[PDB]
């Protein structure tokens, strides 16, 4: 939790499977990544003016 | 139900919109981002550059010091002549053996008179800053009368 | 208290628009209007700023046949969008929320209840077979 | 202004002394108990 | 149960990042990571791209049937943007409002033009294009980059391609593909 | 070597069966130090080998490089490497060095003989012989304060440390009037950690930094020739344990808490950590992101002054608490945040939206927008991106590394000291192994409820 | 509010003071035995 | 602090002091303003800081006139008006134009009345067009929407980004709560502004005076009415 | 006794404990599961339901919550739930401003 709390989020192996033409072949982790993408748009809902979440 | 209204723009790039686009291009080298390779390629343009500075340390900052506007004159110093630094180094680049050593050497002793000057404002020293930006002035005309 | 009658949301091209219907799973489900192909025409768009599915900008109509609002035909965007998001719900009655004070959440049926209770018993009464088993079979060592 | 505040947050106070009184009652506070213990107990 | 042995140390099959799509008159290097989308957002949609992802990232290749043998017969650059502004989208919001900064009033959503350009393909037809950023009063994407380019194709057909890249993403390498693809289209 | 049946320690307890062999004892932790060295060499040469021109340090994934950067060594204005020819002197020097430091210690580890007491009296030492023990450390405080004084040297002789905030543009500078006032050195350590004050890792001033060594470097030696020449006093020896666990206890916790600033330092601090060689800090970052938007947003058409967000807070700028104009939204938690690319266009009261509509410089520019795609977010396999983000990009803020494994470095040896120092009290009491079976004391107690 | 920073500053220091001048009580002889 | 006195101090010397919130003082110049030559003149460095907000409210009787109450800012400062540029201008007469064009002419400001209630109102001069004598140049100013259109609920609906309805109850998603759900009004209102030229200092071209204005307060996008908000202080600002 | 103000006396008791802490809990969750197959959850308490409805204000971490799980149903449904075959154009997706 302290090292995240540095920005050292957990393993991302979003897209990390691709195939021979380089189509993106889903994964778990990407269906993983969906929600979490929920929950990011959602959270403060009126506290964000930038795209970014750099804080 | 109303059109999403639509304003011609294209304007905004040429005073420098797509800088940042640049700067955030991975691909393209740590020089190219910086502009550090532009201006190097660019000897008209950073010699122009180097002539705002100058006008800057010149004509300008020694209102600050009168009126004791320590925090504007020290913002003063950086800012534009930020680059001054950068700009000076290619321009005695250009300059070769003995040429390019004596313009550097100029450099350095205007880079010191600089530092001098923005620690007399640090220490809000009005009369040692008066003082040191007329030193800073000398300096600064002796490296541009090389460089250029 | 009784049946609206069925709701028919049309587009202004006159092509008929099908609701999508809320999946179980889900308990709050965007509002979908899709032509027979299953492509969406139309939707409640979140952000307006510049909607392409809008009832609106779609100009949808809802038609009523049969039911109270038998031939009753509605172009209001919020009246539209209002049945609309009934119509996602099935059919439209009338409902008197008045009467029981109704909270506006859905309940379970007696049908789910029972499912429910038993299943847990069930689930429980395991526990005690293996309990009262394990004491009959180690009676010897719980002896005392 | 509309309101009256210590203004003290943001400022590197050393030990968040904003009034003399602060800094005397700590040292104060501090040798008393200094002289409780050296007493009670010496030192050296 | 084709016997085809597993490529251990052999090559990669594309790295390019596009692959080339053929359609109706129409052919363009799709990004390899975007899949095929089923939306028909505007009237004479024939190919629609999404990334895999960001579903603001995408690509329509619309096909209108138009006398005009000319994309110049439509008029001047300015006056085509303007007929095909229904791309850009509509704003449905319509409350009257004055507390969104760098909006006028009542507007919650801007358009801004950034470039236009003529290009013209080896069989000589010209392409009218236009580089513009929308924003939003939300501000989501950070603005939505757009990219639309049309031409009329030997089958007297209007053939129009407008690429979306979300602000973020098009700073973040998005824009590569996005250019790539748009400068691909080609109209026969 | 040793076995347990001697010693009472099992080998996952060995180097413990070294506490009383100070011969030993001094080739295991001379060995340990060649380790140190080594490392220090051998991964300056990888990085100075897997080093491209084409990209910033903290793009290579680099860690040593910054910090020979910082001292000024192969940088330039901007911060652009010049050459690294002198990072590749550092790292044969050290790994040469590690080997002399390796041989000593596999002789005091070997051949050495196990006590030195016996033939070397000076070197010759027993753990609770304070006298000798201060002696000890006072020599090692000596060393401590000369290093320090070195730094000193190097600000302002032999060249100068890189200053990001030097006048005209970042670049070396030879620190030549270095802070010596008390109050302003000491200031730092009176400094509340919360934040504003950011206790010690607020240094923003190279001036200071070097005259804060002066101060530690000279107290330093001084202490060291106070310990050489004094021992310790009545009350510290009646409240203090004297044991090699113990003093390695006291050693363990320090360690610790020293190991939590160097994270702050590098998460926070950018003067002893310059954004050009370790990129950009958090509030950096988001500073950066408000400064890319409003600069492009101003020149679009969009009033930033006026431009009021959704909440009513301000879209682009607003106000701190305290009062100064600050950059709008999320960012406002970093209104505290200070760069050299952002102080130009501040003014006595927060920004200065004059600055922010005119005399903007590019490099103002170009240097927010890198530090924004650059930030210190990242995932463990180095995907470099906010969250949820695809895998394309391969970046970790080296400050992002730093920052976590010093903290965990530090949480550990503080759970060190807890248990060194616990064993060293208990064993001075001699209950460490065990209760009495005899003389248990809670049976002597009172029977309480 | 100055008086009541005033008395959280005197309890925070009297409490302080105690600990530490608690600890050099010699406490290492609170040992049970030895 | 004069204006001088306050670019004197560094960033880091106001940091954390509080004197950012605060207008400077024309301590110089004279309180007679014949002298202020007539013409038109930039209004550069023109700062609005409010010495009190009082907010109009009916006496503890039932039928008890709304009288303007104390109250106590919740919100830390952060409410001074500053770096606001504009047109001035005075005639040989008293006449006297004071038109803020640009800045900070917006600040959000939560104060709590009397009995717990914290009014929350967005203190502002937006389109300030004073046309008085040189004192009590009366005009009226924009009072923009407390919350934006995108801004949105905590059931999330909002104006341009918002579900428009109650989604947590489906059976009464669209009913009377209509005039929370799917209203989200974000029309600005208007509210009157009284400024007066104290002193002026014709050498230095700086002027300085007291402000009052009565504007409405947050009305919750629709959901509650706005209430009077009289907010009084001092302005200065520089005539270049 | 001294530390937390109570401590077990009889060995058997504290691990007969040690045993029935873990099984308990995992009892309960499992029947907790039960409800969710048949949907009956405690999604959200329709008192403050209403009063956020009525009152637009009025806001709990409860009610945050709700609007995060808005969002995982929606942003992730299209995939996690292929047959339902839910093609969402983005403009319905909920998104919160800028982001
Ligand atoms: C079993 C565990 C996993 C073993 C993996 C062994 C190889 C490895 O490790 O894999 C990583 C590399 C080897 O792989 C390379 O790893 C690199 C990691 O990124 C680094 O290099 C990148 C290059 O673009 C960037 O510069 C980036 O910023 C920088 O961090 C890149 O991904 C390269 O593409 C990739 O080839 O080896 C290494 O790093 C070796 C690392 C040695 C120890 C490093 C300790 C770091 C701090 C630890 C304590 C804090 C937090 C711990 C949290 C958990
Ligand atoms: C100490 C604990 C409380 C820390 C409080 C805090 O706000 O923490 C952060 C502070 C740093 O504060 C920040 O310090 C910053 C320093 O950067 C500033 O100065 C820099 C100079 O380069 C730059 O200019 C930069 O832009 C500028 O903002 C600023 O002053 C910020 O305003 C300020 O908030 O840490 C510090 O001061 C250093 C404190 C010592 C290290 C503590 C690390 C954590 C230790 C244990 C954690 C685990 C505990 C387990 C249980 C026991
Ligand atoms: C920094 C790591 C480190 C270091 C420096 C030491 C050092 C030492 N240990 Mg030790 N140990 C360690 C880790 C370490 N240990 C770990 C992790 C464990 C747990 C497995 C142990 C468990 C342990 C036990 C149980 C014992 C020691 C003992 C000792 C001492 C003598 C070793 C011995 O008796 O035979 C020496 C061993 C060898 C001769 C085998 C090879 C070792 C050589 C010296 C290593 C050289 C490698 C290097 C490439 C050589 C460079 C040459 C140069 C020209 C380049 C010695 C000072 C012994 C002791 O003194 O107890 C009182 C003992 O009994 N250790
Ligand atoms: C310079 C610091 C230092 C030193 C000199 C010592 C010295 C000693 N410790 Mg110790 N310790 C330390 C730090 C230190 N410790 C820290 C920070 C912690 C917290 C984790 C501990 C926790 C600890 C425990 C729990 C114990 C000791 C014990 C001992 C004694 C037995 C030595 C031994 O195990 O033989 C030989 C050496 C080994 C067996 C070590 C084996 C190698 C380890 C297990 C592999 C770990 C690799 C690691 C994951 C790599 C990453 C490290 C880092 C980047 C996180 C010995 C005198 C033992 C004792 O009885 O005390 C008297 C014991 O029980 N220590
Ligand atoms: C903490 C560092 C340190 C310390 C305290 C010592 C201490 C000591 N060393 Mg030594 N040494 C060190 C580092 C250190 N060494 C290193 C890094 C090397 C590698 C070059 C050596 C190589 C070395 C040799 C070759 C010898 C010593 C010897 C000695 C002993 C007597 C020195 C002497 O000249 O008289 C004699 C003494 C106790 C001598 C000895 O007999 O060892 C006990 C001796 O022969 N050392
Ligand atoms: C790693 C650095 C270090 C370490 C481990 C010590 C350790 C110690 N010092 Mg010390 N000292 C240091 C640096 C250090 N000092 C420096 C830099 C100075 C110069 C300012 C001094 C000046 C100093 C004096 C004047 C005294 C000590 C004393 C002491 C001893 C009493 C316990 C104590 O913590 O002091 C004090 C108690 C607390 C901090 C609690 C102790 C063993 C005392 C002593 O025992 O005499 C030798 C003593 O009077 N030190
Ligand atoms: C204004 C106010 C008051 C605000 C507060 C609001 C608030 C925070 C409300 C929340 C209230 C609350 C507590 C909610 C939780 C509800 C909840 C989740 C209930 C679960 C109930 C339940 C039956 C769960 C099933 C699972 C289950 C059975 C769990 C039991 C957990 C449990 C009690 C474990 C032990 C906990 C514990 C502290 C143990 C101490 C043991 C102990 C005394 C050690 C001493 C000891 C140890 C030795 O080894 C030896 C040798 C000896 C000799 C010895 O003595
Ligand atoms: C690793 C581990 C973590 C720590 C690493 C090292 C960290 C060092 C941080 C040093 C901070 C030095 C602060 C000096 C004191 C100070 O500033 O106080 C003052 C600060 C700030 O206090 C504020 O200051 C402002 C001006 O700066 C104003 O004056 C405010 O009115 C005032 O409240 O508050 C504190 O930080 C003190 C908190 C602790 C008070 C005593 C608690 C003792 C608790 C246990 C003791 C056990 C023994
Ligand atoms: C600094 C101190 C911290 C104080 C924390 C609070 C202490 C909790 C003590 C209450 C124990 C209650 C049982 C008494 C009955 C009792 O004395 O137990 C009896 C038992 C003693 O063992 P015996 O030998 O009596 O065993 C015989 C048994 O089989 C029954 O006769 O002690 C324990 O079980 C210790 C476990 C207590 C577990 C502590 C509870 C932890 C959380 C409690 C709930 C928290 C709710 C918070 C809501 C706000
Ligand atoms: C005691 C003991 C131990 C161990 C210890 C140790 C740790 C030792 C070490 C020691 C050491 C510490 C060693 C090292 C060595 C090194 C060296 C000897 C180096 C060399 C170098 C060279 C030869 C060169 C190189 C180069 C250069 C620099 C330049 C470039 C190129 C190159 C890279 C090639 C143990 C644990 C087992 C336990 C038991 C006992
Ligand atoms: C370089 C530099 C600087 C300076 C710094 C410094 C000055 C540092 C120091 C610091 C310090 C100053 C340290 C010390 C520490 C010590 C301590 C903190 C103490 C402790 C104590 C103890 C640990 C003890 C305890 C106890 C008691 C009392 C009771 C009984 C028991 C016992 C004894 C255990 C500056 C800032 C400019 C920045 C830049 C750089
Ligand atoms: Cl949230
Ligand atoms: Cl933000």
């Amino acid at each position: 939790l302290s090292t995240m709390a540095f920005n050292l989020n957990g393993f991302n192996f979003n897209q990390s499977v691709v195939d021979s033409q380089g189509r993106v072949l889903n994964t778990w982790a990407d269906i993983i990544n969906r929600a979490n993408l929920g929950m990011e748009v959602m959270h403060e809902r009126n506290a964000h003016n930038f795209p970014l979440d750099l804080a | 139900l109303t059109p999403v209204d639509l304003f011609d723009d294209r304007s905004v790039r040429d005073r420098g919109f797509d800088l940042i686009y640049e700067a955030r291009d991975l691909d393209l080298p740590q020089n190219v981002r910086e502009g550090f390779t532009q201006a190097r390629a660019s000897l008209d343009e950073t010699k122009k550059r180097v002539k705002e500075s100058e006008a800057r340390i010149d004509a300008d900052l020694d209102v600050f010091i009168q009126k004791s506007y320590w925090t504007e004159a020290r913002e003063q110093l950086r800012r534009q002549v930020g680059t001054l630094r950068f700009d000076l180094n290619t321009l005695a680049s250009t300059k070769e053996k003995e040429a390019k050593k004596a313009a550097l050497g100029l450099r350095k002793e205007f880079i010191q008179a600089v530092e001098d000057l923005d620690f007399a404002l640090r220490e809000k020293d009005q009369a040692s800053a008066a003082k040191k930006l007329e030193i800073t002035k000398a300096k600064l005309d002796s490296v541009l009368a090389a460089v250029l | 208290v009784g049946w609206l009658g069925h709701a028919s949301f049309k587009d202004q091209e006159g092509r008929e628009l099908f609701v999508r219907r809320m999946p179980t799973f889900f308990e709050t489900f965007p509002v979908l209007l899709l032509d027979k192909d299953g492509i969406v025409r139309a939707d409640v768009p979140f952000r307006k700023a510049e909607s392409k599915y809008s009832i609106e900008q779609v100009g949808v109509s809802v038609t009523f046949y049969g039911g109270e609002l038998d031939g009753l035909t509605f172009t209001d965007p919020a009246t539209v969008k209002k049945y609309a998001r009934k119509a996602q719900l099935g059919e439209i009655f009338e409902f008197d929320r008045s009467t029981l004070q109704s909270d506006g959440v859905f309940r379970s049926s007696p049908r789910g209840w029972f499912t429910f209770g038993h299943v847990c018993f069930a689930l429980l009464f395991f526990f005690g077979h293996i309990w009262h088993g394990a004491r009959t079979i180690f009676r010897d060592v719980f002896a005392g | 202004l509309v309101d009256e505040r210590m203004n003290g947050d943001g400022t590197g106070r050393p030990f968040g002394v904003n009034d003399p009184v602060l800094g005397w009652v700590l040292l104060g506070v501090f040798g008393t108990m200094w002289a409780i213990w050296f007493i009670g107990q010496k030192d050296l | 149960a084709y016997g085809d042995s597993a490529n251990v140390f052999g090559k990669v099959t594309n790295k390019s990042g596009f692959v080339p799509y053929a359609g109706d008159g129409f052919a363009l290097l799709l990004p390899a990571k975007w899949n095929p989308s089923k939306e028909n957002d505007f009237p004479g949609v024939i190919l629609r791209y999404e990334d895999n992802f960001d579903a603001v990232n995408n690509l329509v290749v619309i096909a209108q049937d138009t006398d005009k043998k000319a994309i110049a017969d439509f008029g001047s650059q300015d006056k085509f943007l303007e007929s095909v502004s229904y791309l850009l989208g509509k704003q449905a919001y319509s409350g009257e409002t004055q507390s969104e900064g760098g909006f006028a009033p009542n507007r919650v959503s801007a358009a801004s033009l950034l470039d236009v350009s003529t290009t013209t393909d080896k069989k000589g037809k010209t392409y009218y294009k236009y580089e513009l950023l929308v924003r939003s009063a939300d501000g989501d994407e950070g603005g939505r980059h757009q990219l639309i380019g049309a031409t009329v194709g030997s089958d007297n057909k209007l053939y129009i391609i407008k690429i979306q890249i979300g602000d973020k993403r098009w700073f973040k390498g998005a824009k590569k593909e996005a250019m790539g693809a748009f400068d691909s289209f080609t109209v026969v | 070597g040793r076995d347990q049946e001697t010693t009472g320690f099992a080998w996952w307890s060995g180097n413990a069966r070294l506490i009383n062999l100070s011969g030993k004892l001094l080739g295991a932790h001379v060995a340990h130090a060649g380790l140190i060295v080594f490392w220090a060499g051998a991964m300056n040469l990888f990085e100075v080998s897997h080093f491209v021109p084409e990209k910033p340090m903290y793009e290579q994934g680099l860690i040593l490089l910054p910090h020979i950067a910082t001292l000024g060594y192969g940088v330039g204005p901007g911060g652009e490497i010049i050459d690294t020819f002198p990072y590749f002197v550092s790292g044969v020097l050290h790994l040469i060095s590690s080997a002399v430091l390796g041989f000593g210690g596999v002789y005091h580890s070997l051949i050495g003989p196990e006590t030195l007491e016996e033939s070397y009296p000076f070197f010759g030492y027993v753990w609770k012989d304070k006298n000798k023990m201060t002696n000890i450390l006072g020599y090692h405080l000596i060393m401590l304060g000369l290093g320090a004084w070195l730094l000193v040297w190097k600000a302002m002789y032999f060249g100068g440390v890189y200053d990001t905030w030097a006048p005209g543009g970042g670049d070396v500078r030879v620190i030549t009037n270095p802070t010596t006032n008390a109050a302003v050195i000491f200031g730092y350590l009176v400094k509340s950690p919360f934040g504003g004050d950011g206790w010690i890792c607020s240094v923003d001033n190279m001036e200071d930094i070097i005259g804060g060594h002066i101060w530690i470097g000279t107290l330093e030696i001084l202490g060291g020739i106070w310990h050489i020449y004094t021992t310790p006093w009545p009350w510290a020896r009646r409240a203090f344990v004297w044991s090699g666990e113990a003093y390695l206890s006291y050693s363990l916790g320090a360690i610790g808490v020293m190991g939590f600033i160097a994270c702050c330092m590098s998460w926070f601090n950018n003067t002893a950590y310059p954004s050009e060689f370790y990129g950009p800090t958090g509030p950096e970052a988001s500073q950066s992101q408000a400064f890319t938007f409003l600069v492009r947003d101003q020149r679009l058409g969009a009033n930033v002054a006026s431009a009021q967000g959704p909440t009513g807070l301000g879209k682009y700028l607003m106000r701190s608490p305290t009062g100064e104009i600050i950059f709008g939204g999320e960012t406002m938690r970093f209104w505290d945040f200070r760069g050299p690319w952002l102080e130009p266009l501040r003014g006595p009261n927060g920004l200065d939206l004059n600055k922010l509509k005119n005399d903007i410089q590019p490099w103002q520019e170009r240097r927010a927008a890198e530090y924004m795609t650059h930030a210190p977010l990242g995932s463990l396999n180095s995907v470099g991106g906010v969250a949820t983000e695809i895998n394309a990009v391969n970046f970790v803020s080296p400050r992002s590394w730093l920052a976590c494994s010093h903290f965990c470095l530090g949480f550990f040896f503080f759970i060190g000291h807890l248990w060194h120092a616990g064993r060293a009290r208990a064993a001075a009491a001699g209950f460490e192994k065990g209760i009495d079976r005899f003389d248990e004391p809670v049976l002597s107690m009172r029977p309480l409820d | 509010m100055l008086t009541l920073k005033i008395f959280v500053y005197t309890v925070v220091t009297f409490f302080v003071c105690l600990f530490i001048f608690g600890f050099l009580s010699n406490d290492p002889a609170r040992n049970p035995g030895k | 602090l004069t204006f001088d006195e306050i670019q004197g101090l560094t960033y880091l010397q106001v940091k954390g002091s509080g004197i950012a919130n605060t207008c400077p003082v024309l301590e110089s110049g004279t309180t007679n303003l014949k002298e202020l030559k007539a013409g038109s003149y930039k209004l550069e460095n023109f700062c609005i800081e409010p010495t009190s907000f009082t907010v109009k409210e009916e006496s503890q009787f039932k039928g008890g006139e709304t009288e303007f109450v104390k109250t106590k800012l919740m919100t830390r400062l952060t409410y001074t008006l500053d770096a606001m540029s504009g047109s001035f201008k005075v005639g040989s007469d008293g006449s006297a134009e004071l038109k803020e064009d640009d800045g900070i002419d917006y600040a959000a400001t939560t104060v709590q009345l009397p009995g717990g209630e914290r009014v929350a109102f967005l203190f502002t001069i937006k389109q300030f067009d004073g046309k008085g004598t040189l004192d009590g140049i009366k005009g009226d100013f924009l009072v923009p929407s407390y919350r934006g259109s995108s801004f949105l609920d905590p059931k999330g609906r909002g104006g341009s980004t918002g579900y428009d309805n109650a989604v947590a109850l489906p059976a009464r998603a669209d009913a009377e709560e209509l005039l929370k759900e799917n209203v989200k009004i974000t029309k600005a209102l208007k509210g009157s502004a009284v400024f007066s030229v104290a002193k002026v200092d014709p050498v230095t071209g700086e002027i300085a005076g007291v402000f009052e204005s009565i504007q409405p307060s947050d009305t919750d996008l629709g959901a509650k009415p706005p209430k009077d908000i009289k907010v009084t202080g001092l302005w200065y600002a520089q005539l270049k | 006794s001294q530390i937390f103000g109570v401590a077990f006396s009889n060995k058997r008791w504290l691990h007969f404990f040690m045993l029935l802490v873990p099984v308990t809990g995992l009892w309960m969750s499992a029947i907790g599961v039960v409800g969710l197959a048949l949907n009956l959850r405690a999604y959200d308490f329709v008192s403050q339901e209403i009063r956020a409805a009525e009152d637009p204000e009025f806001e709990t971490f409860y009610t945050k919550n709700i609007l995060l799980n808005e969002g995982i149903r929606a942003w992730m449904a299209a995939q996690d739930q292929p047959h339902e075959r839910l093609v969402f154009p983005e403009e319905v997706l909920p998104r919160g401003n800028a982001l």
